[PDB]
């Protein structure tokens, strides 16, 4: 049971599953920042880059592909930069574990 | 096949092709290449077994 | 996301249950290793239902090495035992 | 029942005397070194040919026959003919009419 | 690969691990009802007995046609196929 | 010895030729059975046993023909093939009926599909978004 | 093992019939290599 | 069957697992005549007990693989480290 | 060569049915200390019994056929090597005259196998001469 | 053995992410305690 | 053409000279080397003399022809060993294999059908001469009655369209366009007779069972594809009645497909499976033929083809266990691997051409007859896979029970095989394999 | 070999050395990926509490 039980007793409480902020994003007046990609389109799909893939933070996918094929096929060399790009998905991760949190206490100030 | 034993003679071959077509599999990975060859038998309607 | 994926991610965890059970339930070596395989092959293709097909991939050419290795083995055990291949009349083989 | 034993006494030398029959004309050495192949003469073997090949002499049309001859062959062609006669009157009143477009017809043949 | 001797072994040595047989009194020779006090249960015990240890199956008509030891060395070296 | 020769005749109406038949099959008078008088039902040849098939025969007999399970001038049941060793024929009787099994398999497939296709949309999830991907129109924000 | 290779490299639907159809058929004949009745139902199951 | 052996060597009274079961009988006031012919099958030498065995197939290479593992440290921090 | 006779005594029905509750308990208890417990448990159960008259016997042999086919396991152990087994008759051996249809360039590989088989072919017919002749 | 480690730095070109709480990641190694003790202990007879 | 027809006219003195059995089929090998040499055809009639020319459906029908009756001359060594009579045998052979080249490569509807019923009285002399059954004259009787019965009235129909049209070739009749019942019935019900219905197969199982090793070579190899020559000649005119009459017909034998594959599973006699085994696939090739599509057509045209080889193939194997365990008989025929082990790559090689297989013509003449069928109508995929599915249902069980299992005891003992019965089988499926390899040729006669 | 009521011929030593030596690299690679990568076993990266963050930064 858990998230999905609460989603069937108390549905205007607890959000839905993978729910896109509904309210204003600046009506909590952090003024936060705004994401800037450091790679764009053209050497995104130059590197062959699958849509499920296409991040925030792609350079370090593409950083990642480019010491993969620099000591192929023994890519453990490099390993811990596999986790630097790992840990970006974790900030992303962190970033989607604040961006529902904050929701439901925005539905939960209106209830 | 006579003389000698048509295991060991499977076993050698396969052991060599398993062998290249690990060692394509590894080329076929570094650069995410797809091949696609077609072979034309009858072709009706536009449309070609 | 279809309706064949949420057909097939039931069935396929069905058969995973069923083969669970039934593996623990049989008395035969060599069905007990093919209902391995069944629950493998629930496994697979539950992972694909869900979508992943690297996922799907990997498990299935680990399954292929370690359930040639089981039916290898278990070849051997039933060559030796002269071919019964009842697990209750088996026994103790770790020693032998 | 003890007439239940006198009649499988009775089978029981019946088949021992096939039995022996069987023995002896299976192993014939003579029959074998003719050298042309064949089988030892059975009975039943000849009687289940024919019995599998001949079965119009023991027919005879009643209702049972007629019963199992209706819902056996001809009510599933008579349904499966009402059925594709239906399907495609109602794909070709459809194609006919001109309530399908030119790109959205299936089968193409392209 | 078997003998007469290893078989005849065999079956003595599982007829007098049975508690209910003297050993004295045990013989090839020796008659499973008139010589022997043996049930009607206690002989098919010794059937699945020589089938435990024999590998394979007796049916019942080759069960009850076996009255002494060497009638079941003489079954089991018909059915195993060694004569010598 | 052709098949004109040996060959199902007329259906015994006396007795006489009840046991003419059952003399002209090889089988003993009691055991000969013959078919009904309907349209598909055969003449003359005996109905021997649709109980169950040639495993549920004894296999440790000495048959003269070990395969098939018959001895020689033995009389061919009629649906032989049907009530063959390989198809539909068992060694034990089955514990339980055919209903039984069906019944079973069906309810517990009945019971599945419902409990499966009730709990489709109360999938659960982590507390987490939407997966926010980058587009030239729709611009998403950081939290630091 | 020719005709999995045969289903493998193939993505043609009518290439993935003919290695579907020898995977198939070799697999019932090689269940069926030995001879007796038991394998004969295994095969006949297995083909079907 | 080389070297058979006779019935003398078997006794019920060296195992546990089969003196229970006539124990167990025996205070069910019943006795068994085919004890002395599974002697052999729980033999303490010739095919050891549970406890033995379980130490033997899941740790049969632990000491083994220690060695090895305290090498591939002792290996690692002379060139990684 | 005695062909068995197809008429079963009610001690034989008995005794089958105790060869095939034993069995039937065999497979269900896989260990061999609790199968020989059950044994001697089922053994005084028969031996408790045997004490009735005859059409009592079998009206309680009826019952316990039906018991037994009410408690028979789902998978029952059998032996391997036996007819019904998982592994009876797994080749086929083809009578010997195959072996008088082979090549004569094929037939010198082995001349005195061959030598003696047609030595035993002589007394094979006198043999038959003898015993169906 | 070495076809774990060899694969998984082959068919993966990029890792898949997993952040989950602890009484998650370690659950299917508790199941996997549970039933290796459940599965033998079980298959344990005794007398009586 | 004229050099064939003149090559077997020639070789027809062959017979009258003793001592000359193995000289007409190397001959006839010969011309069928010629034949396959003389390939400049496309969709309209070429090499035209007279009133003879041919198209590529008439290319591979002859050529069919005289592989078939070829390896019919091989399969026949009984006819040889005996003396019974060869000069008759290889005239009445010689005889058929000229009137099927004259009406395959025949320009009109009637000397089609003049040769074509000419064919019928060769295979009847086959059926009541060189057959081993006391019921050869029910064998012939039916066949003769069945497709005479059936074909006088499509006289009247052909001259009927000789008298609204004018002229016998097939392509001025293709101009025009009949909306007559009867007339249409006249022309189709002879053909649909000639390749066997559900309810009108009768003469095939009858007919195959007692006839000889020959009479099942030319029967289910090239005159069970007589009657689909014809229809693809006379569908192209009677396209309205025909789509008003064609449901019944395609029913029937989807239907009868099921049925006849049903039948198959319990047959006792090996020659009998593969006469139903005739039915089956030729009721895909009936309703695959009247929903006038390309494909269906092409289809049709490559599973006539690749099933007068693989039908053919299989006769000649019921034929080697005949000759040998004395009788065709199922329960007999047992365990056949443990006594010709070499054979049973042909059984197997030919009993999987039956159904589908991955390297045979018979897959690609069935894959594109499905297409159409399932493109008529929607409710044809519930009877399609019933019916693809008892197919190698009772096709496996003809090769498992035949050729695996416990021998038969009490069999007395027989030659070895040889190496005629390997070519001859060898002859009956590498054509089905290696005509994948250029199957535009056999597929597209349009 | 046949052996009758008692154990089975004694074994090389090539079984039994092949057997300690792949029971110690099987247990080398179990306790080698133990040391060098502990973080697999439980969670690679941290599962912070939803509830423990603040709201006074958004909210
Ligand atoms: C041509 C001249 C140049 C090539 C050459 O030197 O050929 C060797 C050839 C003679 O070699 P060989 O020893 O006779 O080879 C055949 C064996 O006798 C065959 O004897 P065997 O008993 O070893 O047969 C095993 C069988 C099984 O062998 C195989 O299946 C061959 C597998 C390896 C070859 C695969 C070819 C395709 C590779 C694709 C990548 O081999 C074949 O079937 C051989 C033909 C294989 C297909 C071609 O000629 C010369 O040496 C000079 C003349
Ligand atoms: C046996 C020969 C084939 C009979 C079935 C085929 C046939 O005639 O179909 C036409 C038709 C198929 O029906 P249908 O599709 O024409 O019916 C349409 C009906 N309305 C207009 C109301 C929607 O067959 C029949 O109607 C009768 C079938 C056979 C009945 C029994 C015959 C015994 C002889
Ligand atoms: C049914 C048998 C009797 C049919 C009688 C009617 C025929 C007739 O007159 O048609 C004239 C009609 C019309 O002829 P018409 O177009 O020449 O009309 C000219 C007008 N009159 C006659 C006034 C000068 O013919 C046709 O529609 C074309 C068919 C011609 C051939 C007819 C053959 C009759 C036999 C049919 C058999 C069908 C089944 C065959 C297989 C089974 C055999 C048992
Ligand atoms: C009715 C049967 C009558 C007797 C037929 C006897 C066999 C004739 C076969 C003729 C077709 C043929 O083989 O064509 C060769 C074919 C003809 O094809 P092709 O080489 O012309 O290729 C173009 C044709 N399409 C478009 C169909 C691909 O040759 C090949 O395909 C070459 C490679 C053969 C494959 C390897 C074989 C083993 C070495
Ligand atoms: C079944 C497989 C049959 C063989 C298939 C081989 C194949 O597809 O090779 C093609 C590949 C092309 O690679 P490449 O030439 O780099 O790309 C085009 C740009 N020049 O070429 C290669 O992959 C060539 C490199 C092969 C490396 C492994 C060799 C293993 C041993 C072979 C002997
Ligand atoms: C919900 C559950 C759905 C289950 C569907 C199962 C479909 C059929 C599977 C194959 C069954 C079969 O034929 O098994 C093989 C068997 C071999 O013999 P066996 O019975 O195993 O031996 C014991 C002693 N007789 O064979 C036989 O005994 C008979 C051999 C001939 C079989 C003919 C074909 C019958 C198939 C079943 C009918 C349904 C067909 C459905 C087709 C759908 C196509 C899309
Ligand atoms: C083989 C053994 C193997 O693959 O072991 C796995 C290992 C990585 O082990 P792991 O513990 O995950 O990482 C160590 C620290 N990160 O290592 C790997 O994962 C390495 C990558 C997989 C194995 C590659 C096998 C290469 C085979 C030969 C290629 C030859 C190429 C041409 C010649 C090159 C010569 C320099
Ligand atoms: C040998 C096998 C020979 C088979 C010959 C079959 C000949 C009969 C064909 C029947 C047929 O096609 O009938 C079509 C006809 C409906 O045709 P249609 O004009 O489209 O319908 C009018 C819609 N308002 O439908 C009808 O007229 C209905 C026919 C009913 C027949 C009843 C028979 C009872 C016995
Ligand atoms: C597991 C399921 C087991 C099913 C039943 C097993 C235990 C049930 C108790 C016994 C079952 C019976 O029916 S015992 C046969 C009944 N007859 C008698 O014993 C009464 C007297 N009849 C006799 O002739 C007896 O001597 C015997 C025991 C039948 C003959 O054997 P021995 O010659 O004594």
């Amino acid at each position: 049971m858990g998230n999905a039980l609460t989603h069937y007793m108390k549905p205007d409480v607890m959000p839905g599953p993978d729910v896109v902020p509904t309210f204003d994003p600046l009506l909590g007046f952090k003024s936060r920042k705004e994401r800037v990609m450091i790679a764009t389109q053209e050497e995104m799909e130059s590197a062959k880059l699958p849509l499920e893939f296409r991040d925030y933070c792609a350079h370090l996918a593409i950083a990642y592909q480019a010491c993969r094929s620099d000591t192929f096929p023994f890519v453990y060399k490099c390993a811990h930069q596999k986790h630097e790009y790992l840990t970006c998905e974790y900030e992303d991760y962190v970033l989607r574990m604040k961006e529902f949190e904050r929701e439901r206490r925005l539905l939960e100030r209106q209830k | 096949m006579k003389y000698l034993s048509i295991c060991s003679i499977s076993f050698v071959n396969l052991i060599s092709m398993s062998l290249s077509c690990f060692l394509l599999s590894l080329y076929f990975l570094l650069n995410d290449m797809i091949y696609f060859i077609e072979w034309e038998l009858v072709s009706l309607n536009s449309m070609s077994i | 996301t279809s309706w064949l994926g949420q057909l097939m991610l039931l069935l396929s965890g069905l058969t995973m249950f069923m083969a669970g059970l039934g593996a623990n339930f049989e008395f035969d070596l060599k069905k007990i290793i093919a209902l391995s395989t069944l629950s493998q092959l629930g496994l697979m293709m539950s992972i694909l239902s869900m979508g992943f097909l690297k996922l799907a991939m990997f498990h299935l050419l680990t399954h292929a090495l370690f359930k040639a290795l089981l039916f290898m083995c278990a070849g051997a055990i039933i060559h030796n035992m002269n071919n019964s291949q009842d697990i209750r009349l088996m026994g103790g083989l770790s020693i032998h | 029942s003890n007439e239940e034993q006198e009649f499988i006494k009775r089978k029981h030398e019946a088949t021992l005397k096939l039995r022996q029959e069987f023995l002896k004309q299976s192993s014939n050495p003579y029959r074998h070194a003719t050298g042309e192949g064949g089988t030892v003469f059975d009975a039943g073997l000849a009687r289940f040919q024919a019995m599998r090949v001949s079965n119009y002499e023991h027919f005879k049309p009643t209702g049972k026959s007629f019963r199992t001859g209706l819902f056996a062959v001809v009510l599933p062609i008579a349904l499966y003919a009402w059925a594709l006669k239906a399907e495609r009157d109602g794909r070709e009143e459809k194609y006919r009419t001109g309530q399908v477009a030119y790109k959205d017809r299936q089968f193409k043949f392209i | 690969p078997l003998s007469l001797k290893l078989i005849n072994e065999r079956v003595l040595l599982v007829l007098k691990l049975y508690d209910k047989i003297d050993p004295s009194k045990l013989n090839v020779e020796s008659h499973f009802i008139n010589d022997l006090g043996l049930d009607s249960l206690d002989h098919v015990e010794v059937i699945m007995a020589m089938e435990d240890e024999f590998g394979f199956e007796i049916p019942d008509s080759d069960a009850e046609k076996l009255l002494k030891p060497a009638d079941i060395i003489k079954y089991v070296a018909d059915k195993e196929d060694v004569y010598e | 010895g052709w098949n004109k020769d040996y060959k199902p005749g007329p259906y015994p109406q006396t007795e006489k030729e009840r046991l003419a038949a059952a003399k002209k099959y090889y089988l003993l008078p009691e055991e000969y059975k013959p078919y009904a008088d309907d349209g598909l039902g055969y003449g003359d040849y005996p109905k021997l046993g649709y109980g169950l098939g040639v495993e549920a025969k004894d296999s440790y007999y000495p048959w003269d023909y070990p395969e098939h399970k018959r001895n020689q001038h033995e009389p061919i049941s009629a649906d032989h093939d049907l009530y063959s060793e390989d198809r539909w024929s068992q060694a034990e009787p089955p514990r339980y009926s055919n209903a039984y099994y069906f019944a079973c398999f069906l309810g517990v497939m009945s019971g599945c599909l419902a409990l499966y296709y009730w709990l489709d949309d109360k999938k659960m999830y982590r507390p987490v978004a939407a997966k926010q991907y980058p587009s030239p129109g729709v611009k998403h924000y950081t939290f630091e | 093992v020719l005709s999995m290779m045969l289903l493998i490299i193939s993505p043609n639907l009518i290439s993935i019939l003919l290695g579907w159809d020898g995977l198939g058929l070799v697999s019932y004949c090689l269940v069926i290599y030995f001879q007796n009745i038991k394998s004969y139902n295994a095969g006949m199951l297995t083909a079907l | 069957p080389y070297t058979v052996p006779h019935a003398s060597t078997y006794k019920v009274e060296s195992v546990p697992q089969l003196v229970e079961v006539k124990e167990a009988l025996g205070r069910q006031g019943l006795k068994d005549p085919w004890l002395r012919n599974e002697v052999w099958r729980y033999e303490p030498k010739a095919f050891g007990t549970h406890r033995s065995r379980l130490n033997t197939f899941l740790f049969r290479g632990l000491g083994v693989g220690f060695c090895a593992f305290l090498a591939t440290v002792a290996v690692e921090y002379a060139l990684g480290i | 060569a005695q062909v068995p006779l197809a008429i079963v005594s009610h001690k034989r029905q008995v005794c089958s049915l105790y060869k095939r509750a034993l069995r039937n308990l065999e497979s269900w208890y896989d260990r061999r200390n609790v199968y020989r417990y059950r044994a001697v448990q089922l053994r005084a159960r028969f031996d408790e019994n045997r004490s009735k008259d005859l059409g009592e016997g079998i009206r309680l042999l009826a019952c316990g056929q039906r018991e037994l086919f009410e408690t028979r396991h789902f998978q029952p152990r059998n032996f391997a090597n036996s007819a019904g087994g998982c592994a009876f008759e797994r080749e086929v051996i083809p009578p010997d005259w195959v072996l008088d249809y082979w090549h004569p360039l094929e037939k010198a590989q082995y001349p005195e196998y061959f030598a003696k088989r047609e030595q035993r072919k002589k007394e094979f017919v006198t043999w038959w001469e003898k015993q169906y002749g | 053995i070495i076809g774990g480690s060899m694969l998984n730095w082959l068919i993966f070109p990029f890792p898949y992410m997993i952040c989950l709480p602890i009484y998650m990641k370690l659950l299917t190694l508790f199941v996997c305690i549970v039933g290796g003790l459940f599965g033998y202990l079980i298959s344990l007879s005794n007398l009586f | 053409m004229l050099k064939i027809i003149f090559f077997l006219l020639f070789l027809i003195p062959f017979c009258f000279i003793n001592n000359m059995y193995w000289m007409v089929q190397i001959m006839m090998f010969f011309i069928s080397f010629i034949f396959l040499l003389m390939n400049n055809f496309m969709n309209y009639w070429s090499e035209i003399s007279y009133f003879l020319g041919c198209d590529m459906l008439s290319y591979g029908l002859i050529l069919l022809s005289l592989w078939i009756c070829s390896l019919m001359l091989l399969a026949s060594e009984m006819i040889n060993k005996h003396n019974n009579y060869k000069n008759l045998f290889l005239l009445n052979i010689i005889i058929l294999l000229l009137l099927l080249i004259l009406t395959f490569s025949s320009m009109s509807l009637f000397m089609f059908y003049l040769f074509f019923e000419s064919s019928l009285i060769p295979t009847l002399f086959l059926i009541l001469g060189w057959g081993y059954q006391p019921e050869r004259l029910q064998a012939g009787l039916y066949l003769l009655f069945y497709t005479l019965l059936v074909s006088l009235p499509m006289l009247i129909g052909i001259f009927y369209v000789m008298n609204k049209i004018g002229s016998m070739n097939f392509y001025l009749m293709n101009n025009f366009m009949f909306n007559y019942d009867l007339l249409y019935f006249c022309l189709l019900c002879a053909f649909l007779v000639k390749m066997p219905m559900f309810l009108v197969h009768l003469w095939l199982p009858k007919a195959h069972v007692e006839a000889p090793v020959s009479g099942s070579m030319i029967l289910a190899g090239i005159m069970l594809k007589l009657g689909g020559y014809g229809m693809l000649r006379v569908i192209s005119f009677l396209q309205l009645m025909n789509l008003k009459y064609s449901f019944v017909w395609i029913s029937i034998s989807l239907v009868g497909g099921v049925l006849v594959s049903l039948v198959c599973l319990r047959q006792t006699d090996l020659k009998a499976l593969i006469a139903y085994s005739s039915v089956a696939h030729m009721g895909i090739v009936l309703s695959g033929l009247l929903t006038m599509t390309y494909w269906g057509l092409c289809g049709s045209y490559t599973l006539m083809i690749a099933h007068g080889l693989c039908s053919s193939g299989l006769f000649c194997l019921a034929n080697v266990s005949y000759e040998r365990l004395g009788s065709r008989s199922m329960l007999i025929n047992k365990g056949l691997l443990n006594f010709m082990p070499s054979m049973t790559l042909w059984w197997f090689l030919l009993s999987s051409a039956n159904m589908a297989a991955p390297p045979t013509l018979n897959l690609l003449g069935e894959i594109s007859l499905l297409n159409s069928i399932v493109s008529w109508s929607w409710i044809s995929m519930i009877l399609l896979s019933f019916l693809s599915f008892f197919s190698a249902a009772y096709t496996l069980y003809l090769y498992s029970f035949s050729q695996h299992g416990k021998l038969f005891s009490g069999v007395y003992s027989f030659s070895s095989g040889k190496i005629r019965e390997y070519l001859l089988m060898l002859l009956h499926w590498l054509p089905l394999n290696l005509l994948i390899l250029k199957s535009e040729s056999f597929m597209l006669w349009l | 070999v046949v052996s009758y009521r008692n154990g089975p011929p004694p074994h090389s030593k090539a079984t039994k050395i092949g057997a300690l030596t792949v029971g110690g690299a099987m247990w080398w690679w179990v306790i080698w990926h133990l040391w060098h990568e502990p973080d697999h076993i439980t969670g690679e990266f941290d599962y912070p509490n939803s509830r423990k963050w603040s709201n006074t930064e958004l909210g």
